[PDB]
RNA sequence: UUGGCACCUCGAUGUCGGCUCAUCGCAUCCUGGGGCUGUAGUCGGUCCCAAGGGUUGGGCUGUUCGCCCAUUAAAGCGGUACGCGAGCUGGGUUCAGAACGUCGUGAGACAGUUCGGUCCCUAUCCGUCGCGGGCGCAGGAAAUUUGAGAGGAGCUGUCCUUAGUACGAGAGGACCGGGAUGGACGCACCGCUGGUGUACCAGUUGUUCUGCCAAGGGCAUCGCUGGGUAGCUAUGUGCGGACGGGAUAAGUGCUGAAAGCAUCUAAGCAUGAAGCCCCCCUCAAGAUGAGAUUUCCCAUUCCGCAAGGAAGUAAGAUCCCUGAAAGAUGAUCAGGUUGAUAGGUCUGAGGUGGAAGUGUGGCGACACAUGGAGCUGACAGAUACUAAUCGAUCGAGGACUUAACC
């Protein structure tokens, strides 16, 4: 199948809906190994739908992208620069929108962490 | 599907109205029987007017059921009640008539006055 | 649920064989010249592959 | 794989069967062998159920005669099948239909949608 | 007294001149080369061994390269090895397709069955279990080990391991039919291993 | 077993009966072989060789036993702390509570009866099931095996034919020998019937949230209900215990003395069983007796006088990392940029089913077209888009004696 990370059915999903808008937001991110494993295979999902940019392709992903602040002095939410910038930025790329890069050991836990750029 | 200890609409008038199990006639210990294999049954129901009444060891086959009938076609056939027709412990039955439809999978033995009998033989 | 005896001196010491923990993949920098994880960033550095990542 | 595999059985894909709505009433010309003679019957009934993939596509027809449900299934690309043909078309905002088997009696019919 | 080796693909559902429908493994073999004739008089048996894939340049050791280059033809991923055949009709290096065999001979297979990994004693050994009310706290294991006096278990009573994984043969299997032109056998029955996985295919005992 | 004796155990050895896993003996219940028979035939009785396999499902009883119902070819007996309570149950006796009969003025008793009554533990060692790390195997490494040696599997009924035949007065009804088809358990699997499929799709309720409608999101056990692909599954589908050989057991024999005959004997032979050893299949060279072939790498640089030592490598392997056909973690296993190993990607396969939006019919609920659409978790197919970067350690220099040839 594919990976549960310790959360519930409900909670992983909970999960994923902000490491995808703080994603978004912030451009850059640092989560565990297998946290940046199970974006690699959602996050793509997602930019690909900015690809698409139609009426019924936006009304997908507003039922997944929360309702943040992504540009101060601009009022641009998180959904909104999915398809304003992000989908100027990926009309040659085919697939393959996520790094990984792998950092040390998070220092209490032994957790393997990552960073994740959105290329 | 037919184990011990379950119940069948009957589908004969020889006086039964419902039947249930003891042993299906297998081996040692046969846990199901699909169909056309033969029960030693008993009767919870009869009709008022019966030649066979309540509580008789009755020895019977099975003609319909919920169960598969894998043929070598592939086709499955399947009913949507348990039954039984009693018969004179023989390949020959006693009753006169035989309610509704009829497996066709009774021909592999013979059983041919029940499939005489029959009023659609599917 | 009950240890019958105690464990001796040799028992005990034979346990701790495969107790032990290794040094784990270590490379060394490319840039920055010094010891490296493998597949990882070299903190010193900030690199990895090649390029000091912001 | 897959693309090997019906390239196999390509061969064996009958193509003389009308494809229909899963769901609506219609009669199936089955050849059988009864005393080493070949007859053909005919099996009426609504569509409980269109599945599968490939050669192995088993499909069933219910028929309700003489108050039992009699449901019977087919592979689709059997040589044993030589003609079906659709009587009436119906609409089911479902696909499978497993709750006719339950319903007897007039809230289990199936409109019919003029095609 | 012969034999070749393919993988194995998935089931299908093949007619077969009737209504009947047979249950048929997709066997691929590319076309097996001897790889080298092992003689009694040195070897003290008489055997032949076959090899099957396509390997690349990287994949290959040397030691892999000068077993296959004496009858150079390519290096074969899978050595197997068929005691008891004819040895008087083969020689190092002949190419062997899937015509040997037809559509209607008993034919055994052997192969490597799947993995169901660490699970216990209920579905490693089709043992039962204790009922699963009338307060009772046992069911899922493994029985009792034995009697008291003889103070140990027996060597042959059986426990929780780690099932499948082994050989496993099934005998007096037979082909559907033969398809040579893309080197694919179609044997009756289900046949152990998962999806690509290498399968022996012999003529069984009668 | 009912019991004797009081030897171990009262600084505790938990006890009957079922459930769980079975193992062992043979005085055998079936199956194999036979001998005699008051053995016509079909059933039978009875001893003998046989322990390889099997030994049903229920109503009552706490039940063991036994009766009984219904089958089966058969419903075997007996151990093993009246096997199994650091595996399980607590109905049973054997804790106080309660009551009945009887005993005793009485408190109270009763192997007479009834109702209710806490079953604890995290595994050191030996013992098993499974996996691995090290060194061994007079050089290092790469794959395949011979097989020492072990284990599993080793049950069978109905029906057809010979043949209604020998036999019998009939009634009845065959051995011997062919073919077909099942039950019982056993290995394997997911195409088919269904089962689960909590990051799949569709509907629908309460309520909150994205300013509102629309359209959605959260929570309500996956909110519930109908489906559900891969995956693991059984009742589903395949095949399985085959055909035989070798030596025997009881028998059945010849031949033939001792002991002019007789005699299955002492010599000399042949038969003869589901038994026994191979044949079938799995496991297996740590089988320290360490096997056998196939190729690769080769005899390098330093001490030391040698003996010996370390220190870079070969062949190959490891750390590591993307991985699942494998998966407790190790392992196995597909790969690591001369690459399709994972994810995305664009096609398809299967599922679900007619997307929103728009337009129109309708007072609206709603239909209808756009349109086999829309969305899609593990599936297979192409694509260098995305990381498997660069590195790094480990790892042979091959003894002595004799023979053999050279």
């Amino acid at each position: 199948s594919y990976r549960k990370l310790g959360r519930t059915s409900a909670q992983r999903k909970a999960m994923l809906r902000d490491l995808t808008t703080d994603l978004i937001i912030n451009e850059r991110i640092e989560t565990t190994e297998t946290r940046a494993k199970e974006l690699r295979s959602v996050v793509e999902k997602m930019i690909t739908l900015g690809k698409r940019g139609d009426l019924h392709a936006r009304r997908q992903a507003a039922a997944y992208i929360r309702n943040e602040v992504a540009n101060e002095e601009n009022n641009q939410d998180a959904l909104q620069k999915l398809f304003s910038d992000i989908a100027t930025r990926y009309e040659e790329r085919q697939g393959g929108y996520t790094r990984i890069m792998k950092l040390g050991p998070r220092r209490g836990d032994g957790a393997p962490m990552a960073i994740i750029e959105l290329v | 599907m037919i184990q011990q200890e379950t119940r069948l609409k009957v589908a004969d008038n020889s006086g039964a109205r419902e039947v249930l199990t003891i042993k299906v006639l297998g081996g040692s210990g046969r846990k199901t029987a699909n169909i056309g294999d033969v029960i030693v049954c008993t009767v919870k129901q009869a009709t008022p007017g019966g030649v066979v009444k309540k509580g008789e060891v009755v020895k019977a086959v099975i003609v319909r059921t919920k169960s598969g009938a894998r043929r070598s076609d592939g086709s499955y056939i399947s009913f949507d009640e348990n039954a039984c027709v009693i018969i004179r412990d023989d390949k020959s039955p006693r009753g006169t008539r035989i309610f509704g439809p009829v497996a066709r999978e009774l021909r592999e033995n013979n059983f041919m006055k029940i499939v005489s009998l029959a009023p659609e033989v599917i | 649920a009950v240890p019958f005896r105690r464990t001796s001196k040799m028992k005990k010491r034979l346990r701790r064989t495969h107790f032990k923990l290794n040094v784990p993949g270590m490379t060394e920098c490319p840039s920055c010249g010094e010891m490296k994880l493998s597949h990882r960033v070299c903190k010193a550095c900030g690199s990895y592959n090649g390029k000091d990542i912001n | 794989m897959q693309k090997l595999i019906e390239d196999i059985t390509k061969e064996q894909l009958r193509t003389d069967l009308p494809a229909f709505r899963p769901g609506d009433t219609l009669r199936v010309h089955v050849k059988v062998v009864e005393g080493n003679r070949e007859r053909i019957q005919i099996f009426e009934g609504v569509v409980i159920k269109r599945r599968g993939g490939g050669i192995s596509e088993t499909f069933t027809v219910r028929k309700i005669s003489y108050g039992v449900g009699v449901e019977r299934t087919f592979p689709v690309h059997t040589p044993k099948i030589a003609k079906i043909e659709v009587v009436r078309y119906g609409k089911v905002r479902r696909a499978k239909l497993y709750y006719l088997r339950e319903l007897r009696g007039k809230a289990a019919r199936i409109k019919e949608i003029r095609r | 007294t012969k034999g070749i080796l393919g993988r194995k693909i998935g089931m299908t559902q093949v007619f077969a001149e009737n209504g009947d429908l047979i249950p048929v493994t997709v066997i691929e073999a590319a076309p097996n080369v001897v790889l080298q004739k092992k003689t009694a008089e040195n070897d003290g048996y008489e055997a032949i061994q076959l090899g099957f894939d396509d390997k690349r340049e990287k994949l290959s050791n040397k030691p892999e390269k000068g077993h296959v280059a004496k009858a150079e033809t390519a290096p074969k991923r899978f050595v197997k090895e068929l005691r008891g055949v004819e040895m008087d009709a083969y020689e190092v290096g002949q190419e062997v397709k899937v015509e040997i065999f037809s559509a209607g001979e008993i034919v055994d297979v052997t192969g490597v069955s799947k993995g169901k990994g660490f699970q216990g004693a209920i579905k490693r050994h089709g043992q039962s279990r204790g009922p699963m009310s009338h307060g009772s706290r046992y069911h899922r294991r493994p029985g009792s080990m034995g009697p008291v006096d003889p103070n140990r278990v027996f060597k042959g009573k059986l426990l929780p391991g780690r099932m499948g994984g082994e050989q496993i043969t099934v005998q007096n299997l037979e082909i559907v039919k033969v398809d040579a032109e893309r080197n694919l056998l179609l044997i009756k029955g289900n046949v152990p291993g998962a999806k690509k996985s290498l399968i022996t295919v012999k003529s069984a005992v009668k």
